[PDB]
């Protein structure tokens, strides 16, 4: 029995071993309670304002859109403390941990970004943080590993399975199943078993709430569309949620197309995978014909969660949101464009959202449209990746 | 069929517990795994629990994770596991055979079709590791429509609502977890096993098999003395496979000795 | 003849070749005019808000100060777009360039930080940017060079003299002397010839203005002291200016002590150099006994300007501000402390300011004091430097 | 002393321009630099302009920057330059000697003491590259107190206020810049040189020497024809040093030929 619906239509649920159900029920009750508690809301608002830097700017991009009828704004989550939107929800989940009497945090990370986010929130709130990371990711992500350790987190290299994101998720859950009396599992996107897709949306929804207020103030109307990249679904649902009932507002989610959908080397399960049950949920995922879970491929490691949040699968199924893909080369060109024309270095994740808006603009340059891209993060972390690719094809 | 019901009746008439090994199908290869399974039976196994190799075996510990990897190294697929199941049933008509599955492998090509394939090959039960009772309806319905018993984990800290659900929904046997945590501190919520055993009987549950961490004959006798119908052992059996990869003949000899000792512990 | 006083007491002036005086006079008039122009102020405010992210947060640090009578706040310039305070003044100077009818920017950079700042401002405002950088700095600062190039700036490696910051300053000035009809020289700190120390202060003063408002709102009184690192003087004078007339408020500037003042391997000319005339100004500088200009040494390359803004020399001489130094090891410990106890990775520059506040606190833990540290930048850029040092002494 | 005044009077009586080489003191070493300077004089130089090596020669182009580096490589210090100056004056009693200084080297051990050392060694003038007329008061005062002429740059775009200041404040000669920029576009603000020459005479300025980019005999005659009292050449002379580092004897021969040709161009 749950307090809230665990499903978004047919998608979602709580597909975890029986031993974990009391951990999810406890978390759901704490969340339901927190959301009614003005003191919890005030504490969360205080961290978001005075620690993280909320509200974030909404930047117009007249240099990019010159000569067209597109007006383009970027929601500047790249300016949040930590350099990505992940910070919003780790702060809320750290407060939920404290609410439940927990002094320890467990988190998973792929290439380190959510590990750093979890580590910074845990440092601020005085929680003992342990982060599972696939040994292959540890080797390749020295800067993130070092950040985590500087912040007092324990980084635990995962040698099991294929030593990557999936195995890290698996070890985090195994640990939590035994330690949940004292430890909270700080899941890194709007996916996994209920209540996580709901919690992470509600702890990201200030993105779209601020966007709505800022666009109303600057333009006197709602956007024609808001556009966000989709790895797991958290920045996108954060931007989308407050606009779901504004039926005129397009909601466009951009999955990574990798080397191109037709190569099979992509990370677009919502539109090009097949519904399965894994990660505690029923959702589209990357999987073999006989149902072994596979990996997503993207130039952007942050977009490599091989499934997608169940609310995105639902919003797609009813036609409320539309999902598209952007390839590695498309994202690279958008990265270069923003650097050169606005002096903002975007995360390669966010560059997928921007690339799709550029396409909306360029394909139809006389279409009147007011677009917001969720600029989910900064791209300093990506300059070596970008350098190497451009050098390798003699583009530089 | 009625293989669990007939087994427990026969064992009851003999004042005897069941001893039920777990292995991963196709570990360390298909041929050797078939041989392993025949050896477990010839050494006294009353029933089998068999895993289908899965990319992400969340609910399994290091020993069984290692077994899973070995089976993938051997290229073992679920279709090959079902071929193996049919051969095993064709050799051994009465032994109850239970599968340990992950939900994606059951759901993949349709839940009903999965259970119909289980029925065709002569499987008796399926435990879906990542389907809690709360989410189990389509699984248990499909299972029972195809004469397969759906098996549920009963944690030792289970509340009364959970006890009643497990008692109502499960068939074949109730899987009684030995521990809700590994550390004495993590296992604080765990109630006495004899009390849960008694509650399950009061609620007319399928007979209880105790599993998780059963590695020695004394734990087999302790389970029976607490009122359980028997005991399941996986890691301890699979360890023998892992320790003897280089010697397949020694592996079978050691499996035989281990299972014979564990079974001996269940007899009146 | 000038419109404003070029000196702060005996310090400052305009010690440039005669051919550059019309460039400085033009710039001074444009500035004086801009400061009276509500349209210029509104444009600058708009860039600071909607592009750079102003106002920046003021973060309390209760984890650091627990058990003491210090209350410590950090002014979060690390959250400004670009990750340091430099962004404020490059935006203002880019607007001054446009005001004067200039379409090109020239800038100097040491290890690349001001080069990136100049490049981002120029990209946003559509100006053609060329940046002089010592060839030794280009070799060692691939990430900054790459950022500059991504932003469309021309990076010109300087092989003259000793191929470092001084030679870069020299080449920028040489270029400007010929090109000033069409190019503006975007000097990188509150130093050099008048009017630059005045301009850069006024285009950084929102740091202390916001600090004053935020501390009044949170504490109901002014700070006992504001503390800022001093490389050239811009972040410090930005924090100090609005408090100069609040005579109860301590103004503490922290120069880099390097390996220790007594080694001579430091960058503390204001307290340990000798007044000279170079970089267009009379000010303390690092120099040999016979008056050849030397280098500053710090673990933090950003603090290596071998002189200091003339307003700091003046405020020191009258006793209004006090200047101290912090060694490499002191700054390293402050870096580690902030990472672990607040989940903020500070620039090694800013870590010198924080180290001094930690000393104020630890030396006298029962002294009631309300302190603000200007956290001038983020320290992601410093993680390799920090890693290498800690590894080298087996600290990690 | 009155060495510039006596020189220009003598040259006027001969209807002759001055030719004034610039070199860096101690480039490429002290010994060779003394020899270079004697060769410049023996070839016809009317006056000298001499630079003291400085760590940051902002106002100098690549050729003179290279000379500066060579002198530092040789370990040349300002104290050694002053020793050289005294020896040069002791060989050549009437030739005007002017220094090209940076403000830090003048200010370093006291402005007055600097000019007193200039007087002791028999220097005639000092041009401080990075002191504009607006900031020049303590420099010109100290210079004149010690019988040293302060020299100022007059840019070709100079406004009338600047012309009047340069005319009032300078002594010995007025340094008339050939160009306010290198490109024809950058040099658009530059007024005709003959007009500036005429304005300087109207304001009773020290006689004008034209400098910057003078590298050929025709530019020496052009300067004189425009009404200037002479011409200064640095880069062209120093290039000869740089091109002949490996052959000190050839270097002196080429210096002699170059200076003789440039001086010939100034004679009636
Ligand atoms: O996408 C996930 N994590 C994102 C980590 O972010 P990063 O460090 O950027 O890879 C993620 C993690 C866990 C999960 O569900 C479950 F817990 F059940 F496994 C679902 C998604
Ligand atoms: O069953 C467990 N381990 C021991 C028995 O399995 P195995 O070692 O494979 O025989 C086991 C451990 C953790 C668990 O919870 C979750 F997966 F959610 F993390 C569920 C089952
Ligand atoms: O039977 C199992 N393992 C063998 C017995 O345990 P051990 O002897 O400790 O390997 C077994 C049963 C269920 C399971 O998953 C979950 F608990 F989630 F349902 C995992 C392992
Ligand atoms: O300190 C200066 N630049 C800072 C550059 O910053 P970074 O890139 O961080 O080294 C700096 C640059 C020029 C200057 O005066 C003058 F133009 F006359 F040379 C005085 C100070
Ligand atoms: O004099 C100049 N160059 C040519 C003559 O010098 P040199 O080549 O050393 O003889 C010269 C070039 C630029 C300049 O302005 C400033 F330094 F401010 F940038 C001042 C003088
Ligand atoms: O006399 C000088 N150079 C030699 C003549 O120029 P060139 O022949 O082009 O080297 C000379 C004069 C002044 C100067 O600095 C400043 F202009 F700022 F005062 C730099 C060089
Ligand atoms: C983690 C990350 C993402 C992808 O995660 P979502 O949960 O899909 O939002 C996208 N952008 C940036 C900058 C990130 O750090
Ligand atoms: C450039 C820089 C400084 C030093 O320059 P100041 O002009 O002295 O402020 C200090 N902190 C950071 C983060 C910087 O980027
Ligand atoms: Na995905
Ligand atoms: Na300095």
């Amino acid at each position: 029995t749950t307090l809230l619906n665990p499903y978004f239509g047919e998608f979602g649920g709580m597909y975890v071993p029986q031993i974990l159900m009391p951990a999810l029920n406890q978390l759901e009750e704490a969340f339901v309670s927190a959301q009614k508690d003005p003191e919890f809301q005030a504490q969360f608002a205080d961290l978001l304002k005075n620690y993280a830097g909320r509200p974030t700017a909404l930047t117009k991009c007249q240099n990019i859109t010159a000569g067209t009828r597109t007006t383009l704004y970027l929601k500047r989550e790249d300016l949040l403390h930590g350099g990505a939107h992940k910070t919003n929800q780790v702060l809320g989940q750290a407060l939920l941990a404290k609410r439940m009497g927990k002094s320890e945090i467990i988190a998973e990370t792929g290439a380190g970004q959510h590990g750093v986010a979890s580590a910074l929130a845990s440092a601020l709130l005085g929680l003992k943080c342990r982060i599972y990371m696939g040994a292959k990711d540890v080797e390749r992500q020295s800067p993130n590993v070092f950040r985590m350790r500087l912040m007092g987190a324990e980084v635990i290299p995962v040698h099991s399975g294929s030593a990557t994101l999936k195995d890290a998720c698996n070890e985090a859950l195994r640990d939590w199943s035994g330690s949940y009396e004292t430890a909270h599992y700080m899941l890194g996107t709007a996916a996994g078993p209920h209540p996580y897709p709901t919690i992470v949306r509600e702890f990201q929804r200030m993105i779209g709430e601020e966007t709505k207020a800022q666009i109303l103030d600057k333009e006197g109307r709602l956007p024609d569309a808001v556009i966000a990249c989709v790895g797991g679904g958290s920045n996108a649902i954060g931007m989308f949620a407050d606009f779901i009932n504004d039926t005129s507002v397009g909601l466009i989610g951009v999955e990574p197309g990798g080397h191109g959908i037709e190569t099979g080397e992509h990370g677009a399960p919502l539109k090009h995978g097949r519904v399965g049950i894994y990660f505690g949920m029923k959702a589209p995922m990357m999987q073999t014909a006989d149902g072994q879970i596979e990996e997503s491929y993207s130039i952007s490691a942050g977009l490599d969660f091989p499934s997608v949040g169940p609310q995105h699968a639902y919003l797609n199924s009813i036609g409320r949101a539309d999902y598209v893909s952007i390839t590695d080369d498309e994202a690279l060109e958008a990265f270069k464009t923003l650097c050169r024309h606005e002096g903002i270095i975007p995360a390669l994740e966010s560059s997928h959202a921007l690339a799709h808006a550029l396409k909306m603009m360029r394909e139809q340059p006389e279409k009147e449209q007011l677009l917001v891209v969720n600029l989910s993060g900064r791209g300093d972390k990506d300059i070596f990746t970008v350098h190497d690719i451009l050098k390798a094809r003699g583009e530089i | 069929m009625e293989r669990y019901e007939n087994l427990f009746a026969q064992l009851n008439d003999r004042r005897e517990g069941a001893f039920v090994p777990f292995v991963t199908l196709g570990d360390p290869g298909i041929e050797q795994s078939l041989k392993i399974i025949d050896t477990l039976i010839d050494a006294g196994a009353d029933a089998l629990e068999l895993g289908v190799p899965f990319s992400d075996p969340l609910a399994d510990g290091p020993t069984i994770q290692n077994a899973n990897l070995r089976a993938f190294a051997a290229g073992v697929t679920p279709a090959q596991c079902f071929e193996m199941l049919a051969l095993i049933r064709e050799k051994h008509p009465t032994i109850p055979i239970g599968l340990l599955m992950y939900a994606n492998l059951v759901f993949n090509n349709g839940i009903d079709a999965f259970y119909a394939r289980c029925e065709q090959v002569g499987v008796d039960s399926v435990l879906v590791a990542d389907v809690p009772v709360e989410e189990s309806a389509p699984f248990r319905q499909a299972a029972l429509r195809h004469n397969i018993a759906p098996i549920f984990i009963c944690p030792p800290n289970a509340d009364d609502d959970l006890l009643r659900q497990v008692a109502s929904y499960g068939r074949g046997y109730t899987y009684l977890l030995s521990r809700s945590g590994v550390t004495g501190a993590e296992n604080r919520g765990a109630l006495p096993l004899h009390h849960l055993i008694e509650k399950l009987k009061e609620y007319h549950a399928a007979p209880a098999l105790q599993g998780f961490g059963i590695s020695s004959p004394e734990q087999v006798s302790a389970a029976v003395r607490a009122g359980a119908a028997g005991a399941i052992s996986g890691s301890a059996i699979v360890k023998i496979i892992e320790k003897n990869l280089a010697s397949p003949k020694q592996m079978l000899a050691e499996l035989r000795s281990f299972v014979s000792a564990m079974k001996a512990a269940s007899r009146a």
